[PDB]
């Protein structure tokens, strides 16, 4: 809002509005959370994205997606557990980087950096 | 509060069986559901325990609320003894 | 005036020095004495279950924040945490006196005047 | 170890505090005398009687006054006052507030 | 303050048969609740029953606390503070040691519900608010009562 | 009155002062 | 000394002569990792996208495939530690800060790991995958395993296996080609010097797609597991998904037949042996099928049974998590069948000591976090005994 | 060689203002210990002098509860950590000391300057934080004495804010009693140890009680 | 008073002169024989060890 | 059909502790492997006399080994021998009395071994079977673990308590920002 | 505005009295009896005995404004296979409340039958009763369901008298800010939400870095906005309170919206801290102890350790 600001800055996106994101052009790393609402361990992962948005304001971008809506999605990604991001380097060349669990928050930003 | 009165529970103070003769005393209802027996007289109840027997003695216009031959842990009620607002219960 | 969240109000009568209140078996004088009559009277058991916790949890180092009404998990549930939290304390940093098995909860205290302890252990914390 | 001040520095007390403790140990237990354990005690005692005799003393006479209203001309000063230290507060001393004009504010790190 | 009388947690001795009496109040009452289901008993014998076995249970509980101090644990503080009449009273600790019993809604009446918990023991949620009723009329009385 | 009675409150007698069954100094003033 | 030979010839041997310490060893063989519950399904009612506070309450009112959630086998190797027992974990990690950590979290937990493998040129828990879109959809393809998924069958540590008396192992590595063929090579050993197969499936997101391809890869792996755990919604998903919940929602048409069938509980549904004949097998020396805390049916091939359980997550509602209560009921049950044989031959101390994996589960959904809340078996043991009647316990 | 004997049984620095000492006083004949042990207790406790800050004067602030430009702490923040760091002198007497530095930076109680009589404990302690170029001069007052300052007013000087000073500089003490066990005197056994804050060491604080 | 004082005597007396808890046994390779040994007496990391007194050869290079 | 009661398990005490600790070491016998409520009531009446034995016990232990083996206990780094001999032989050897080897051994004792050591106090008198209680045997004093793990109350003591977190509500908008953001009100600049 | 408490627990206050209410006058004490339907709406425990006994109480933590004018307290509805049921929290009106059977007891019993069948004490039609399970229509889960905020503040709260816990409340609305706050070592996990809503602490309503932080503002940016927060140093409060913002934000850290930048007075962390923690013996001390008497060592006074600063204002 214009008077008040956002209290979530991660962007919840469909298998289709990621699709096209993929597909353009993107600057910065991109950061794909695939959770569930009725994840147990996802309510602490999704604690740290918003942390993690803040750290990168627009150096990187922070979408989730959401595997109740898409289950055929995520499957294709080769999502084997809820708790799994993906960093999709904004060089077309490189190799999206998978992680499973809840990787700490230091590991995230070494990541973003370090091999994007 | 229900019983009208003062009521005085008489404890078994040994464990064991109880044995008297329930002829002497005369069936009842009491105020809770449970059957038991009201006494008119003198009776003495025997509780035969581990060591002895420990023969008590019921006064008269008492519930007694158990049974021959029946086993009462320690400190349990054996007999109940008995020497106006209306309210209106909604179900 | 000070006073407890259990209710166990207080006016200051008194200030001493520190060498004669009373002190612990590591040698600490307490700050504070409170009349033990005013439990049995007022009831309220909570400012123990609160003073043994609150030994326990600055010698280890925690902080604890209890929902009410813990003993709906089992019985004796505060009990069981508090003892088991004191044992902690006197296991972690060796002081034996802060759980006493005889009296757990108590622990003997010295007189700061005469140096003497009270015969009867007495109940401490924070 | 003592409290000895320049006026009891001769130790004359604890000589005469020391015999006097050795007499008084000899005189009450005269068949005691070939005894090693009593001499023990006895010379233990003598110590502290002498120890005691130094101590009152250094209270008694106290110390001559420092370097910067009495018939006999004798001044002296108490312990507290010849542990007193002078105030350092000389306006050109380094401990003391200086005007603005030298105050040479020291930089930190 | 030299004997340094102090009452702790385990100082709150309970009577050795507290659980077997409210074990035993207990079964009697769920036979009873039972049949009542089954029709053999009416509401009324259920609701005599229920607040009479958890009375006699509490009052007998009260009853033996004074002996069972003075034979077991005769230097317990908190049974010494309320004995010598220095302060608190038979009834008072057995709210702490024994069951603090039925209370009263604001009408007079008997709520069913006991409270087989005391002070030391903790009593649980429904019991806490049921205990309200009697610290609520307690404070009102006490107004009353005074003026 | 706690202090008075702990004073008074004389010596444990019986089974709660001996462990066995038996089957102390004396003061002039 | 060859873990890539067959286990046929020679042992490894070494110099282990006097007895192994008790309680039995308990080997964990898969990857290493902190929450992340495979079992992933589509659920209906989601709360707020964003809102995270609201997700609670889909704790306490869960996904019935996430009532008892599992998860990686260090849980369950974490969790058997704190019941009492030993377990050593076997895997590998990276060289980086998160496989120290990792293994530092198992250390703290006093787990083995000396069966642990470091992989200094590879990432913790990091996959390098390359996105392809394929037929308009997006997808992506495993360019580089992780250190998890990348155990070579030479890095096995014998001295564990042959200890060992239970071996665990979940189907999340039979999604790793690597992982699948070690696996086989770890459970050959662990056979040679006499150790039980223990199979927690807990089915990760690719296997639920299709019944058919699912029992295929599981085909291998189900023939030599002498105790498998399974869920009820593995379980019905494995036999036929349509069916069993045709039967769930069969309510008859004019009158109940029995008086049971008019109070409309919850379908605690016992399914026969006869129903368990396709997955059933000759070494197969105990089957539990999990509704999550609440039935424990059991298997063997004289008899079979359930155990009933509870769950209270609602008793503290804003510290419920089901997370970890799967690896604790399996950690319960590896905890008791090391240390009581006489388990798969009869049913009476069967029951009992399910129940003790039951009272694990229920403490296990009370805490934030899996290795954070998993419980002491004390505290196991009071929850047992408070919980059931003397006579159960 | 002496019968009665003493020594530091174990002598630990945990931090710069934290030492601590333990000490063993053996044989004792029995209710010596006991004498001994309560007697030790209350000099060490109240009858040990201690000297630090008692006030500090400021220049250009008008009140102790006001913000001066360039530091991040607040007056009342000065004055707590001026009340804090330790100081030891055998001498008795008020003394001053001077603050007078430039920023930015961090001031500690290496920055003072103390007089010959004094010195400073533990020169890490925080006192000030400069965050720009500002000449700042406090004036100390240095005094040794026993207890702790009275905190009642003494500001009629020239807007010297006084600090109030705890001189006490045992932190905390203890005794045990221990039977030697000898069966034929009731010999005794006692340990005595010892937490001060840095001014002077456990063994020197042994001897000054 | 003496008595007092010769209590407090003896304090002042001299006497003459003559002229990596984060690392574990699991992570450094050591043979099962040796293992079993130190995790039967709770020596799980290396303190443990160095408190209790070719083990040490391989040991020392790590 | 055996009903829930909540009082099926007996209550944790001490005395049952130490009854059984008691019974184990012989200077009690109980009728059963575990004591009956009679033998713990019992046991309350007559604790301060088997309290009392202990400790004379270990007086005429003290008197019989010595100084040095007895309080060798508390000194963990101690390895010479602390008999009476062996503490004779080195005083005929070294000139070291028994008090001068005493005083050494102390010298070895930590902190933490002291604190331990001072339920020997003269003062004290700290129950010897209480000092030498295994882990085990104390945790039975209140029942063992907490079925609810103590882990959810513990909190560290330095925190900024994250008002984000699953437990908090959403933050409060400003009064003046959500009626301006639902065009409520209108700013000034609309106004002017 | 005497501490963070007071500020909060004011805003919910019910009267009974006022313009068109029940005064003193017209006052029986029915209205000053706790009534069944008060259960998780109006706090028993908390009388607070302002003009009248028992006409000025306070509302629920969990108690909400109805649309008709009433008090809602939410509850879990057991639902029995009806549909997901998508939130099974329900808000009950006192009027529904009735007839609905309410249980609060735990699903922890098990038997050689099922658990429906166990039996736990309920609430029906303003009546407690033992039911089984099966017959049980909601539960009430939260636990600070039936309490206000001055009752909830009290850890070990079941093992006081609940009359004891009326006066708690009380006293902990006449605790004093001290000079340097510190947080409780046992409490109920309230605090948080205590100082969160009493807008004592500074909180960032803008998320981003911390770019300054001093003694008197601190300055965040975030999303190309900078935001200059100032802090309040030193202001007296209605009842003649030090009202002191101490930064609890160090610079160049990042901060998500609502999260904590500074804490006011009797704050630490985001805590409600109205006291100290300090050592106590509870033993008789010479009759200075007497009844409610406190013996206190002079290490609370020369330590600072209940100093409190006061403005007072002369105009
Ligand atoms: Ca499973
Ligand atoms: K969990």
């Amino acid at each position: 809002g214009k008077f008040v600001r956002e209290d979530y800055l991660v962007r919840k996106l469909s298998a289709q509005e990621l699709q096209d994101l993929v597909k353009g052009e993107r600057k910065v790393p991109l950061i794909v959370d695939f959770y569930a609402t009725w994840c147990g361990p996802c309510i602490l992962m999704a604690q740290e994205l918003e942390m993690l948005a803040v750290e990168y304001e627009s150096n990187a971008m922070i979408v989730k997606v959401d595997t109740d809506d898409e289950y055929e999605f995520a499957r294709d990604m080769q999502v084997r557990g809820l708790p799994t991001l993906f960093f999709i380097s904004p060089d077309p060349s490189k190799d999206a980087i998978r992680t499973e669990g809840l990787i700490p928050l230091q590991m995230m930003r070494d990541i973003i950096d370090n091999d994007m | 509060v229900f019983t009208g009165g003062t009521a005085e529970h008489v404890r078994a103070p040994y464990n064991g069986k109880i044995k008297f003769n329930e002829d002497l005393v005369h069936p009842t209802r009491t105020r809770h559901g449970h059957p038991a027996f009201l006494c008119y007289i003198d009776l003495s109840v025997i509780i035969e325990s581990e060591d002895i027997i420990h023969s008590v003695t019921i006064p008269p216009k008492s519930f007694l609320l158990v049974q021959n031959d029946q086993y009462v842990e320690s400190e349990q009620v054996i007999a109940e003894i008995r020497e106006k607002e209306r309210v209106r219960k909604y179900i | 005036k000070v006073a407890g969240r259990h209710g166990n109000k207080g006016i200051i009568s008194k200030i001493l020095p520190r060498q004669d209140m009373p002190y612990l078996q590591d040698g600490r004088p307490v700050d504070m004495v409170f009349n033990p009559l005013g439990v049995p009277s007022r009831m309220n058991v909570g400012q123990i279950f609160e003073c043994s916790l609150g030994l326990a949890g600055s010698l280890l180092d925690r902080h604890y924040r209890i929902a009410p009404f813990d003993e709906r998990y089992e019985q004796e549930a505060s009990r069981k945490l508090v003892f088991s939290e004191l044992y902690e304390a006197s296991k972690q940093t060796a002081n034996p006196w802060v759980f006493e098995p005889e009296y757990p909860g108590k622990s003997r205290i010295f007189d700061g005047r005469t140096g003497d302890p009270f015969e009867q252990p007495v109940i401490i914390g924070k | 170890d003592v409290p000895i001040t320049p006026f009891t520095r001769d130790m004359s007390a604890s000589g005469d505090g020391i015999v006097a403790g050795l007499i008084r140990m000899l005189t009450v237990q005269p068949d005691l005398m070939n005894d090693k354990g009593y001499l023990e005690r006895t010379a233990r005692y003598a110590i502290e009687c002498g120890v005691v005799d130094q101590w009152l003393l250094a209270q008694t006479r106290g110390y001559p006054p420092k370097d910067d209203s009495d018939p006999n001309g004798i001044r002296s000063i108490t312990e507290r006052e010849y542990r007193t230290s002078k105030p350092y507060d000389e306006p050109d001393g380094p401990y003391v507030m200086k005007p603005v004009e030298e105050r040479e504010y020291r930089k930190l790190e | 303050t030299a004997t340094s009388i102090s009452l702790g947690i385990d100082d709150l001795l309970t009577i050795p048969s507290k659980g077997w009496l409210v074990q035993d109040a207990e079964q009697q009452s769920l036979i009873l609740e039972k049949h009542h289901h089954y029709g053999n008993v009416h509401a009324v014998e259920k609701l005599r029953q229920s607040i009479e076995i958890w009375y006699a249970t509490s009052e007998y509980l009260r009853q033996e606390m004074n002996p069972n101090f003075r034979m077991t644990d005769p230097f317990n503080p908190v049974h010494m503070m309320s004995f010598s009449g220095a302060r608190g009273n038979a009834s008072q600790v057995h709210q702490l040691v024994g069951m603090r019993g039925l209370m009263s809604d604001p009408q007079g009446q008997m709520i069913d519900l006991p409270i087989q918990s005391n002070l030391r023991e903790g009593l649980s949620l429904t019991e806490y608010i049921i205990s309200c009723y009697g610290a609520r009329k307690g404070v009102v009385d006490t107004a009353v009562r005074t003026s | 009155l706690i202090g008075l009675y702990v004073l008074t409150s004389g010596t444990r007698r019986g089974i709660c002062a001996n462990r066995y069954n038996p089957c102390e100094p004396f003061f002039c003033n | 000394t060859n873990p890539d030979s067959d286990p046929a010839l020679v042992d490894y041997d070494d110099g282990i002569d006097f007895p192994y310490d008790d309680p039995p060893l308990v080997c964990c063989f898969g990857a290493v990792q902190k929450e992340f519950v495979p079992v992933v399904r589509v659920h209906d009612n989601p709360m707020h996208p964003d809102i995270y506070s609201q997700w609670k309450m889909l704790q306490w009112d869960p996904p019935e495939f996430g009532r008892a959630p599992g998860g990686p086998p260090s849980n369950v190797a974490i969790s058997h530690v704190r019941l009492g027992g030993r377990a050593a974990f076997m895997g590998k990690v990276g060289g980086d800060d998160y496989g120290e950590e990792l293994v530092l979290m198992m250390n703290k937990e006093r787990v083995q790991t000396r069966g642990v493998k470091f992989d200094e040129g590879a990432s913790t828990a990091c996959t390098r995958v390359k996105i392809k879109f394929e037929d308009g959809k997006m997808k992506a393809e495993t360019v580089k395993e992780p250190p998890e998924d990348s155990l070579l069958a030479s890095e096995l540590n014998l001295a564990v296996l042959k200890e060992a008396r239970i071996f665990h192992f979940n189907s999340e590595v039979l999604t790793s080609p690597t992982m699948e063929s070690t696996l086989f090579k770890a459970i050959q050993w662990s056979k040679k010097f006499g150790g039980l197969i223990f199979f927690d499936l807990n089915l990760p997101l690719p296997l639920w797609r299709s019944r058919n391809e699912t029992r295929k890869l599981i085909k291998k792996s189900w023939d030599e597991a002498n105790i498998i755990e399974v869920s009820q919604q593995e379980l019905e998903f494995l036999l036929d998904e349509e069916y069993y919940e045709r039967r769930r929602n069969y309510t008859p048409q004019y009158f109940a037949e029995d008086f049971e069938q008019t109070k409309n509980r919850r379908d605690y549904y016992h399914y026969t042996p006869e129903e368990i004949k396709p997955l059933w097998h000759d070494d197969l020396k105990l089957l539990v099928v999990t509704d999550g805390t609440l039935r424990l049916h059991y298997y063997t091939p004289k008899f079979d049974g359930v155990v009933v359980g509870t769950e209270d997550v609602l008793i503290t509602p804003f510290t419920c998590d089901r997370t970890g209560s799967g690896d604790a009921v399996v950690a319960g049950i590896m905890r008791k069948l090391t240390t009581c044989p006489e388990m798969f031959e009869d049913q009476d101390v069967l029951e009992r000591q399910l129940r003790f994996a039951v009272a694990a589960g229920i403490i296990s959904q009370w805490t934030i976090g899996a290795v954070r809340g998993f419980p002491t078996e004390s505290a196991t043991q009071n929850l047992k005994e408070q919980v059931y009647v003397p006579s159960m316990w | 060689t002496r019968t009665l004997q003493w020594k530091c049984v174990e002598s630990r620095r945990d931090s710069k203002r934290l030492y601590y000492g333990r000490f063993i006083l053996s044989p004792l004949m029995k209710g010596q210990a006991d004498t001994i042990g309560i007697a030790m207790r209350r000099a060490l406790l109240g009858e040990i002098e201690g000297t630090c800050i008692t006030r500090a004067k400021f220049e250009n602030i008008p009140h102790d509860y006001s913000n001066i430009v360039g530091i991040q702490e607040s007056v009342h923040e000065i004055l707590m950590n001026l009340n804090e760091i330790v100081l030891k002198s055998n001498l008795y007497g008020t003394r001053n000391a001077l603050i007078c530095v430039q920023g930015p930076g961090y001031i500690t109680a290496r920055d003072i300057i103390l007089p010959p009589s004094v010195e400073i404990v533990d020169n890490t302690q925080h006192i000030a934080t400069l965050t720009e170029p500002i000449n700042l001069c406090i004036g100390l007052k240095i005094e040794r004495n026993r207890g702790y300052s009275l905190k009642m007013s003494n500001n009629f000087e020239d807007r010297s804010y006084p600090i109030d000073a705890v001189f006490m500089p045992v932190q905390n003490a203890n005794h045990s009693i221990h039977s030697y066990g000898n069966g034929n005197e009731k010999q005794e056994i006692l340990f005595i140890e010892i937490w001060t804050n840095g001014s002077l060491t456990p063994k020197e604080a042994l001897h000054e009680a | 008073s003496r008595n007092l004082i010769n209590l407090f005597i003896p304090f002042l007396h001299v006497e003459e002169e003559t002229f990596f808890q984060y690392i574990f046994i699991d992570q450094l390779e050591l043979p099962p024989r040796i293992y079993n040994c130190l995790k039967k007496s709770n020596i799980h990391t290396l303190l443990d060890l160095l408190n209790n007194s070719k083990l040490l050869d391989i040991l020392e290079k790590k | 059909k055996e009903q829930w009661s909540r009082w099926q398990r007996r209550r944790p005490d001490v005395e049952t502790v130490f009854l059984k600790a008691m019974a184990e070491t012989g200077q009690v016998k109980l009728y059963g492997k575990e004591p009956t409520l009679t033998e713990t009531s019992l046991y309350r009446a007559r604790r301060h006399l088997f309290k009392e034995e202990r400790l004379q016990a270990e007086r005429e232990r003290l008197a019989k080994e010595g100084p040095m083996a007895f309080y060798s206990e508390w000194v963990k780094a101690w390895k010479r021998d602390t008999s009476r001999e062996a503490v004779q032989k080195h005083f005929e050897e070294t000139g070291e009395d028994e008090n001068t080897q005493l005083i050494e051994m102390f010298s070895h004792q930590t902190d933490r071994e002291y604190r331990i050591m001072m339920g020997t106090d003269v003062r004290i008198k700290r129950d010897p079977l209480a000092m030498r209680m295994k882990e085990d045997q104390i945790k039975q004093i209140w029942g063992g673990d907490p079925v609810y793990p103590t882990i959810n109350y513990i909190q560290a003591p330095d925190a900024v308590m994250d008002f984000r977190g699953p437990d908090f509500h959403e933050p409060t908008p400003n009064m003046l920002s959500y009626l301006k953001e639902n065009c409520k009100v209108i700013s000034r600049e609309m106004h002017e | 505005r005497t501490n963070p408490l007071t500020q909060i627990v004011h805003g919910r206050k019910l009267s009974y009295l006022g313009p068109g209410g029940l005064t003193g006058r017209t006052a029986n004490f029915r209205i000053r009896d706790i009534h069944p339907s008060h259960y998780g709406r109006i706090c028993p425990i908390d009388t607070s005995e302002g003009i009248n006994v028992g006409l000025i109480g306070s509302l629920s933590i969990h108690a909400r404004i109805g649309d008709w004018g009433s008090l809602e307290s939410p509850f879990y509805e057991l639902v029995e296979k009806s549909k997901k049921a998508q939130i099974r929290m329900l808000f009950l009106s006192p009027s529904q409340d009735e007839y609905y059977m309410i249980a609060a007891g735990n699903s922890l019993a098990l038997n050689r039958g099922i658990q429906e069948e166990q039996v736990v004490p309920a609430r029906y039609r303003q009546e407690f009763l033992t039911i089984a399970w099966e017959e049980v229509h909601l539960r009430s889960i939260f636990p600070f369901q039936y309490f206000s905020i001055g009752a909830s503040l009290i850890p070990f709260i079941e093992h006081n008298d609940a009359n004891r816990a009326l006066m708690s409340s009380n006293m902990q609305r006449q605790a004093v800010p001290l000079s340097r706050s510190e947080k409780c070592i046992v409490g109920t996990g309230l605090e948080r939400q205590v100082a969160l809503d009493s807008g004592v602490p500074a909180i960032a309503e803008h998320e981003g870095k911390i770019l300054y932080t001093d003694t008197e503002k601190i300055i965040l940016s975030g999303n190309e906005n900078t935001l200059s927060i100032p802090l309040i140093m030193y202001q007296r409060s209605n009842k003649n309170t030090c009202m002191h913002q101490k930064p609890q934000v160090r610079r160049g850290k990042c901060i998500k919206k609502g999260q904590i930048l500074a804490d006011g007075a009797a704050t630490v962390g985001g805590e409600l801290a109205l006291g100290k923690n300090i050592l106590v013996a509870y033993m008789p001390w010479e009759g200075y102890n007497f009844e409610d008497a406190v013996l206190i060592s002079e290490c609370l006074v020369y330590g600072d350790i209940y100093t409190s600063f006061h403005i007072r204002k002369y105009e």
